[PDB]
């Protein structure tokens, strides 16, 4: 045989501790470089001028932060959507002043997660499985891409992306609420229903399966020891569990098929997350949620308020105080 | 002896006309700005 | 009945259109019927938009997405972007509506009455999903048709009336493009450009000559490729890398169409040459630049010298410098300094905005355009309110740019999901384990322990 | 600063400080906003109210309206933080 | 007070019709015409329209545009002699922007239409040559625009 | 507004654009007619 | 001075993850 | 005539129709 | 003042909606290839 | 027993329902259209939010004298 | 309800009053929220917030604009705040209807209704016509 054939046989081998595959060639370097840069920048980075008004903001541990308030600041507003690699700065100090590491981390990270999906499919193929797990994983990837890349593209600046921090996430959420009126977009309601229903069904399924265990342990050992690796037993007792579910609610509602059950379980949260990601992506292009301000009037013509007006007051309060020194003109276009 | 694919059609017509009436009332009348 | 039940094919009713994979007679009828539906919608939408036209408001204040394309092609538009007559739109709608009937009848016939398979009486119109020569032949034929279409667009742009040009010397007007650019360096620098800010990849075309030259080159390339793929068969390096089945071809098409949808949405959002602002409305950056220009003009008229006015941060209230040196508008709109519009270029010199021209060379029409674009920014809500999120119900307007961008972006993402699903299934079925794990010979049980 | 003694002359009262008031403070005197106030707010410091009439350019019309409203004017010391924003102070 | 029936109007056909909040009216509440059932305004050429067609203001503003555009267009050769063709483009798109509308609104006889078409083609050629940086062609086209514009002014 | 010779047909024109969806619903109706064979 | 504590906690968590991944009880 | 299902279904159904009639009547109120 | 537009729209929509099920019923009655 | 699948078919069911349901629907319509709900629940009418004397919102300020306060605020 | 006392507004500089017919209110509201809404929504001016449409600013203009006649005159011939120069080239008007196509199909009744709506608004909403985002 040749050298290339041996290399290919080693790459696609299903006997290593961790599968490599051809997608792993793009996966591993990008994720590793993103991790290294993120750790170093989170620990020891200097303040970054995020808004382009020459007012740097500290975000690293060594400059007086804690775990909660630390972050990696997005790039400067003066840059916009321009590409800013290291070799385009006159010095490393200038590169760090304008928020260089954010772009590097984000780009290598997104490439890494795409390769992660590909690698999942590849191992599924090599193991003789059915190839539909990476489709399920595509939803968190879609949401992360939506925020990190799509929102800056629509708004025209990397500085509007979500900061890589804990309190930066809250700041992003609050400003997004103030500017786009989320919580009134039906796609956000779809996402909330998705997560709540996912938690509900996880708890219900766990309870039902755990309650229907046959007797193999008696008292003085954890019940988990009954199951053996490779044992043959369907994940319930049909009589007890089916009767319990058919008696708890009306008898017409009971899943007697494991396939349909475990399909519904997979389908619900994935669809919810897809819809909420598309909601964020569409709101990136200034298509906001429902507007119900001053919609109820009496006979004379005066305005009677509703709860939407209280929400509007909160939105105005958030809006008038964000980026205090950044605006010069009456409209925030 | 209605077959079980026409009465569902009647129910669908009823629900769709109720929803359409509610949307129209949303666009016109009280609470329409 | 055989071929239309689960017991004979699997494929329960909710996935019944998958029973047509190996039936080449009904598939033709199905595809023709969808084409007829598309033509019908085009004609009906044109007619509906024509019926509601009002000759006072601009086209972007009436919620139209179909009249703008015909207007850009040079039908019924005059100087500056005013609509004079609507007869050609009526003619286009009528022709589409009439052709839809023929297409639908053909689909219905070929689907409900014609032979189930064409591989027994019409050997020319037959295939096997695995005969590579036939697939290459079909691809080449329809590719040559695409090239002919591109050349037809070029011919319309050059000889048959002309196209609307928003950069015309004296305001937007219909003119003949007599000198298209043909130097391959420019076109293939457009193709091989980076997509980030300042470059924009192919969205950044900013004149009609480049557009016509590009469509010329595309026509030539498509014709040559069609002939080549007709007269040849796939090489060795391609045979060992692809999967040869119908679902694989479907997934291949799905990925490309998703990419095209993304590209079109970004065209609609950012470009203002193929989507002139007099018809679709100002772009995102254009409204902010207009606001800055309007307030600069007002403050200068009040008596200020707007070159040395200091802002709250000391950076410059009206004018400043971009990170490369050019003079740009101040404020939060420093991110949109890449904008180029026909109503701003009169004030731009060799190093950005010109101080003297700004001082004493601003015409009232520019002021009016700036005010209009400032007050008609692309911001709105789902129920068509218009304005910032904290505004009250007074106007009813959402720009067509937002609608087009959001819709085709949604479609692009879901068709990418299509690539993933249909391709994974195609490859798994080709390998031979899409039904489940063979319990007799589970492959995992014969691997070295980990 | 925390304490500014001449805060009532910035537009909240019947008297206007010619050295620190914004252009919006002359909107309550009819026939003066777009021209006379614009000329006033774009020129150098005045040691007294009589110094306004020496502005190069002032036409006879303007001078007349300023004389009409002369009783509501005063000239205090120049505050650098207030004098810079006499055309656009961020209020809309 | 103690009891009263809320006032009603279904779809605007049965009921009051005029209530300041009805919707889906398409008229039927105004004693005046409309351009179409889907419009917030009347016709343009109505008997009550204030704006006439062909006032002295039109033939004043358009003539002022034309004469000022001639005065401005007489400056191209000075720019071309200095190779400052960017100034040529800025001039060709700064004030002359209204000339297309003015000329197309002041062209009635077919010879005026032909002369306007020739002038527009000449100005387009001048702009193209300026973009391509060709001195002789752009100067000749500028002289062409000047002659055609003065001929059109004399014809009017 | 449509050309004067066709203004009478305006109500039909106001309904054409939505026809392509009724087709999608008709597919489900046809499937339900044969009892989801 | 608390940056030392934060860094120590984060590095300890990463060490625990490494040991869990690579030094694990066999599923058999 | 007195089964549990009868009571449940009618107790859930009668007010539903009453309220739906009320809402449809509300739809035509104009100030 | 009669507002014939709403009546015309309702009649047109009703006819268009009724067209399809009519042909389905006709095909079913004539023992067609459903 | 006698499940819904053939309950939906019984003709007597249909005729008694056609007799009964429209009476309830019309009763609800008349309940709204007569204006009796406004008096039962105390909801102000569209021309009753502000009276000629009181031009502000009528908030309740006392716990044990809510009856008299509401009687004052409504009409008196 | 919308009484006749509420529908009584000043019509002349002398102080004469006129009662607006019920249809004129709706016609004026529709015409306003469609030809001027984009820039004067809520009684403010988006392109120049120094010159609003509240009654106090109208009363302190140079030719005074707190009645129907002066509003109609302004719509026929706009001027600056002190009434010394014409701004018909940068403001919609009948005098400049060629520049602004939206003003080419307006009658005297339409201008009267628009002015009536402008005058009537401060008496209904109150302290919110030209107030801003605070209210
Ligand atoms: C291909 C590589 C894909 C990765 C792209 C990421 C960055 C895309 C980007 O910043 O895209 C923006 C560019 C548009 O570029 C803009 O192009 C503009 C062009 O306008 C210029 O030209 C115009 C012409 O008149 C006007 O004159 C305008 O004023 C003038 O500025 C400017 O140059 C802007 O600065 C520049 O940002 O679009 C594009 O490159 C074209 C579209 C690329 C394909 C779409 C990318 C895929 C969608 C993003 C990924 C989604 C992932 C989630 C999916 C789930
Ligand atoms: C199932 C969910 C979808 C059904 C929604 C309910 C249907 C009826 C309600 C509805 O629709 O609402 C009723 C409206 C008709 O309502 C009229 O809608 C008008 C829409 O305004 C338009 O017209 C205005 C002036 O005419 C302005 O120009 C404005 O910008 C422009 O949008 C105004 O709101 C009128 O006041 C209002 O009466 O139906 C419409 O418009 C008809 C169009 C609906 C189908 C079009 C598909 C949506 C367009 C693709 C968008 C993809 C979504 C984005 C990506 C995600
Ligand atoms: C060119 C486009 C295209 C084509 C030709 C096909 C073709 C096919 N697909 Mg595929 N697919 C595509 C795009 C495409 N796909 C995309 C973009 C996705 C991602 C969402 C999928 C996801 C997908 C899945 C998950 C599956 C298929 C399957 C199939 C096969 C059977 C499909 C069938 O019977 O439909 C029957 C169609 C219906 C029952 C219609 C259902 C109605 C939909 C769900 C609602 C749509 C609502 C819409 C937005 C409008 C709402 C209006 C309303 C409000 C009134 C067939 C080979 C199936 C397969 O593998 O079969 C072997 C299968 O399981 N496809
Ligand atoms: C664009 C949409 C579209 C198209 C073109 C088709 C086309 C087709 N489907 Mg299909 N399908 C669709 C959507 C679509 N489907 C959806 C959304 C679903 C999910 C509910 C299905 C579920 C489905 C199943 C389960 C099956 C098909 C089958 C078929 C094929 C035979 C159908 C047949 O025998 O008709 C029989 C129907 C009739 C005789 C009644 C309809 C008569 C006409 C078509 C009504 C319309 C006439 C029109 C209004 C008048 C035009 C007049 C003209 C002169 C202008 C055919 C190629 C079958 C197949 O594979 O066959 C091998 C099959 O088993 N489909
Ligand atoms: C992409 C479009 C397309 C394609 C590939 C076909 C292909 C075909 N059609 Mg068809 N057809 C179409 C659109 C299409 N049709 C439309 C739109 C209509 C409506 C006008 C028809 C109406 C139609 C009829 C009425 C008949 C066909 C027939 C045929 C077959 C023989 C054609 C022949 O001998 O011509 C050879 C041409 C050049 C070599 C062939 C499979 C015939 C058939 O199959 O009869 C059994 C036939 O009788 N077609
Ligand atoms: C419900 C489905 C739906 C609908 C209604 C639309 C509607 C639209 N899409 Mg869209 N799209 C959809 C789904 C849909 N899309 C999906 C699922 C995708 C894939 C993800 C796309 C991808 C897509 C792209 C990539 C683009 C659109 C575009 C458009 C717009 C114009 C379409 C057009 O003119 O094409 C016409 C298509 C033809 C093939 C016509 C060929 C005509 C050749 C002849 C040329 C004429 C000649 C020069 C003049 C004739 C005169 C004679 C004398 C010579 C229109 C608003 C376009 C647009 O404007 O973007 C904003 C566009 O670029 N769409
Ligand atoms: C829709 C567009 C389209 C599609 C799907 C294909 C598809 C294909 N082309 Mg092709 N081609 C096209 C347009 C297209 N071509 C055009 C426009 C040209 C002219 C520039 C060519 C020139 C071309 C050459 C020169 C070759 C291919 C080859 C191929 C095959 C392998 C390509 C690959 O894996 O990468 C594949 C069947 C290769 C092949 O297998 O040869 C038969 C090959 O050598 N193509
Ligand atoms: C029928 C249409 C309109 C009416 C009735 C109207 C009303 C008025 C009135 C009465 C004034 C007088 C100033 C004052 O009240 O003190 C004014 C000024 C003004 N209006 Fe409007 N307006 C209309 C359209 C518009 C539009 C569409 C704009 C778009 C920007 C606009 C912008 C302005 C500006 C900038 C001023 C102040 C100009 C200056 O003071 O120099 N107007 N308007
Ligand atoms: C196969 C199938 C299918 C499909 C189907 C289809 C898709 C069809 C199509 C069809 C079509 C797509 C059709 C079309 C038609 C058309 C027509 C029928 C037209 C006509 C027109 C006219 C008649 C017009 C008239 C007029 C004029 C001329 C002028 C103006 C006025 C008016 C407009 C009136 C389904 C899914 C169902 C089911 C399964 C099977
Ligand atoms: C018209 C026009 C234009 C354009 C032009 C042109 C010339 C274009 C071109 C375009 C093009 C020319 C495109 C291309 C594309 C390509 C692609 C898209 C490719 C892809 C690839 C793939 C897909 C592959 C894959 C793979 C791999 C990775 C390896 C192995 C495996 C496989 C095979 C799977 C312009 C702008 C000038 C202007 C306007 C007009
Ligand atoms: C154009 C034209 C026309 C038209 C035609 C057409 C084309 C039509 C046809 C078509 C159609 C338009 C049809 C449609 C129908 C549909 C329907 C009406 C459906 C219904 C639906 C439903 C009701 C469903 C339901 C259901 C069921 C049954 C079961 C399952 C579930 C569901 C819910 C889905 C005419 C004649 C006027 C003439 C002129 C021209
Ligand atoms: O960068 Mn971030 O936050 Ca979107 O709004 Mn405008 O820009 Mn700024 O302000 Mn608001
Ligand atoms: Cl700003
Ligand atoms: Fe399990």
């Amino acid at each position: 045989v040749s050298l290339w054939e041996r290399f290919c046989a080693w790459i696609t081998s299903t006997e290593n501790r961790l599968y490599i595959g051809w997608f792993g060639c793009l996966m591993f370097p990008t994720l590793l470089t993103a991790t290294s840069c993120f750790i170093i920048a989170f620990i020891a980075a200097p303040p970054v001028d995020i808004d382009g008004i020459r007012e740097p903001v500290a975000g690293s541990l060594l400059y007086g932060n804690n775990i909660i308030s630390g972050a990696v600041i997005p790039s400067s507003n003066a840059i916009g959507m321009h590409f800013y690699p290291i070799w385009e700065a006159a010095s490393v100090d200038e590169w760090l002043y304008n928020g260089g590491p954010y772009q590097l981390i984000v780009l290598h990270f997104l490439l890494g997660v795409a390769s992660y999906m590909g690698r999942e499919w590849e191992l599924s193929y090599r193991l003789g499985m059915r190839p539909w797990i990476f489709v399920a994983f595509s939803a968190p990837v879609a949401a992360a891409s939506a925020v990190f890349l799509v929102y800056p593209i629509g708004q025209g600046s990397f500085s509007d992306g979500m900061p890589l921090g804990i309190s930066g996430t809250f700041n992003f959420m609050l400003v997004f609420q103030a500017e786009h009126n989320i919580l009134m977009h039906p796609f956000h309601m779809a996402g909330v229903a998705g997560v709540f229903g996912g938690s509900l069904f996880s708890a219900m399924h766990g309870s039902l399966v755990t309650s229907s265990l046959i007797r193999e342990t008696t008292e003085n050992e954890s019940t988990n020891y009954g199951y053996k690796f490779g044992q043959e037993e369907e994940t319930y007792n049909i009589v007890a569990a089916h009767g319990y579910f058919g008696r708890l609610i009306f008898q017409y509602a009971s899943f007697n098929n494991s396939r349909a059950l475990h399909f519904f379980l997979a389908l619900w949260p994935v669809l919810g997350i897809w819809l909420t990601a598309m909601g964020i992506s569409t709101m990136a292009f200034n298509l906001n949620g429902f507007n119900f301000n001053q919609s109820v009037v009496d006979s004379q013509g005066r305005v009677i308020n509703t709860w939407a007006d209280i929400i509007n007051r909160a939105d105005l309060g958030m809006e008038v105080m964000h980026e205090r020194n950044a605006h010069n003109f009456p409209l925030d276009l | 002896r209605v077959p079980l694919w026409l009465v569902g059609l009647v129910g669908g017509f009823a629900v769709i006309t109720i929803v359409s009436l509610f949307i129209y009332g949303s666009y016109s009348g009280l609470g329409s700005s | 009945i055989a071929g239309r039940d689960i017991e004979s094919t699997g494929f329960a009713w909710w996935s019944g259109n998958a029973r047509l994979i190996n039936v080449s007679g009904k598939l033709l009828g199905a595809h023709v019927a969808h084409a007829g539906l598309m033509v019908f919608w085009a004609g009906a939408m044109i007619l509906f938009e024509v019926s509601h036209f009002v000759p006072e408001k601009p086209l972007y204040e009436q919620g139209f997405i179909c009249m703008q394309h015909l207007a850009t092609l040079g039908y019924g538009i005059g100087p500056g972007g005013e609509i004079t007559s609507t007869v050609p739109y009526f003619a286009v709608g009528v022709i589409h509506l009439i052709s839809s009937a023929v297409l639908g009848f053909g689909g219905i016939y070929h689907s409900l009455l014609g032979p189930d398979t064409l591989e027994e009486s019409f050997p020319f119109f037959g295939y096997d999903w695995r005969d590579k020569n036939k697939m290459t032949t079909i691809l080449g034929i329809h590719l040559c048709l695409l090239g002919l279409g591109a050349l037809l667009l070029v011919a319309k742009a050059m000889y048959l009336g002309g196209v609307y040009d928003t950069w015309a010397p004296g305001g937007g007007d219909v003119r003949y493009i007599t000198t298209p650019t043909l130097n391959p360096i420019v076109i293939f620098g457009y193709v091989f450009r980076s997509p980030f800010g300042g470059d924009g990849w192919v969205v950044s075309v900013n004149n009609m000559e480049d557009l016509v030259g590009g469509h010329i080159w595309v026509g030539i390339l498509c014709i040559v490729g069609g002939v080549w793929h007709i007269f040849t068969k796939p090489f060795s390096w391609a045979r060992r890398a692809f999967v040869w089945s119908g679902e694989a071809y479907l997934s291949y098409s799905l990925a490309a169409i998703s990419l095209m949808g993304f590209t079109a949405s970004l065209y609609a959002w950012y470009n203002n040459t193929a989507y002139p602002s007099e018809l679709y409305g100002p772009t995102g950056p254009e409204a902010s630049q207009s606001q800055a220009f309007t307030f600069l003009v007002r403050d200068q008229r009040l008596g200020a010298n707007v070159s040395s006015a200091q802002g709250p941060t000391g950076l410059g209230k009206y004018l400043m410098r971009s990170p490369s040196g050019e003079i740009i508008f101040g404020g939060e709109t420093m991110r949109f300094w890449d904008l180029r519009a026909p109503w701003v270029e009169p004030l731009r010199g060799p190093n950005g905005l010109d101080i003297n021209k700004i001082k004493n060379d601003i015409q009232p029409w520019q002021e009016r355009r700036a005010a209009e674009y400032m007050t008609h920014a692309p911001l709105g809500s789902l129920n068509s309110v218009g304005g910032v999120a904290t505004e009250i119900n007074s106007v009813n307007y959402v720009s067509p740019r937002s609608w087009l961008c959001c819709s085709h972006f949604f479609l692009g993402f879901f068709f990418l999901i299509g690539h993933w699903w249909h391709s994974g299934r195609a490859r798994a079925a080709a390998a031979g384990f899409e039904k489940g794990i063979n319990r007799a010979n589970e492959p995992v049980l014969s691997m070295r322990p980990i | 600063v925390v304490d500014y003694e001449n805060v009532a002359l910035l537009g909240g009262s019947q008297t206007v400080d010619l050295n620190n008031a914004n252009v919006r403070a002359y909107l309550r005197m009819p026939g003066m906003y777009p021209a006379a106030a614009g000329k006033i707010v774009t020129h150098g410091p005045y040691k007294s109210v009589a110094d306004v009439y020496n502005i190069p350019g002032l036409t006879n019309a303007e001078k007349e309206v300023i004389k009409k409203y002369e009783s509501r004017f005063t000239a205090k010391a120049v505050a650098p933080e207030y004098a810079i924003d006499r055309i656009n102070n961020g209020l809309y | 007070a103690a009891g009263e029936s809320p006032r009603f109007s279904v779809f605007g056909v049965i009921g009051d019709g005029t209530s300041y909040s009805e919707g889906a009216a398409y008229g039927s509440d105004q004693s005046a015409e409309t351009y179409s059932p889907y419009s917030v305004y009347g016709k343009v050429g109505s008997k009550d329209a204030l704006f006439e067609a062909g006032n002295a203001g039109e033939i004043a503003r358009k003539k002022g545009y034309i004469v000022e555009s001639q005065k401005r267009l007489k400056n191209l050769p000075g720019y071309v002699e200095k190779k400052q063709w960017f100034n040529v483009k800025d001039e060709l798109t700064r004030y002359m922007y209204e000339t297309r509308g003015a000329v197309r609104g002041l062209a009635q006889t077919p010879e005026q239409k032909k002369l306007a078409k020739a002038f527009f083609q000449a100005i387009e050629e001048a702009s193209l040559q300026a973009t391509l940086k060709n001195g002789d062609k752009c100067a000749a086209a500028s002289a062409d625009s000047i002659k055609l514009l003065d001929q059109f002014y004399a014809s009017l | 507004r449509l050309p004067e010779a066709y203004v009478v047909f305006s109500p039909l024109v106001d309904v054409f654009p939505v026809i392509p969806v009724f087709f999608l619903l008709l597919a489900f109706v046809w499937q339900a007619a044969v009892g989801f064979r | 001075m608390e940056a030392l504590v934060y860094t120590f906690l984060l590095i300890g968590t990463l060490m625990v993850i490494f040991f869990a991944v690579f030094f694990r009880d066999t599923p058999r | 005539i007195f089964t549990f299902r009868w009571l449940a279904v009618h107790g859930l159904a009668i007010p539903t129709v009453f309220f739906l009639g009320g809402i449809t009547a509300m739809q035509f109120i104009q100030r | 003042m009669v507002n014939w537009q709403v009546i015309g729209q309702l009649v047109s929509t009703g006819a268009i909606m009724l067209l399809g099920p009519a042909i389905i019923i006709l095909l079913a009655l004539k023992k067609g290839n459903l | 027993e006698r499940p819904f699948s053939d309950i939906i078919t019984s003709v007597r069911y249909w005729i008694i329902h056609t007799i009964t349901i429209p009476s309830l629907f019309v009763s609800g319509w008349l309940f709204i259209s007569t204006g009796l709900a406004y008096d039962v629940f105390g909801t102000p009418r569209p021309n009753e939010y502000f009276t000629q004397d009181r031009q502000q919102v009528p908030l309740v300020n006392d716990r044990f004298s809510a009856k008299q306060e509401l009687e004052d605020l409504t009409k008196g | 309800d919308l009484d006749e006392a509420t529908r009584t507004v000043v019509t002349d500089s002398s102080g004469n009053t006129t009662v607006l017919t019920p249809e004129q209110v709706k016609r004026g509201k529709r015409l306003f929220n469609a030809t001027c809404g984009a820039c004067h929504t809520g009684g403010i001016t988006k392109t120049n917030p120094n010159v609003g449409l509240d009654p106090e600013a109208l009363s302190l203009a140079t030719p005074r604009r707190d009645n129907i006649s002066a509003l109609v005159d302004y719509l026929k011939n706009p001027t600056t705040y002190d009434g010394l120069e014409s701004i018909a080239e940068i403001h919609p008007s009948i005098k400049s209807a060629d520049i602004y196509p939206r003003m080419r199909s307006l009658t005297d009744e339409d201008l009267y209704s628009i002015a009536g709506h402008i005058m009537l608004q401060p008496k209904i909403v109150a302290e919110k016509w030209g107030g801003g985002k605070i209210y």
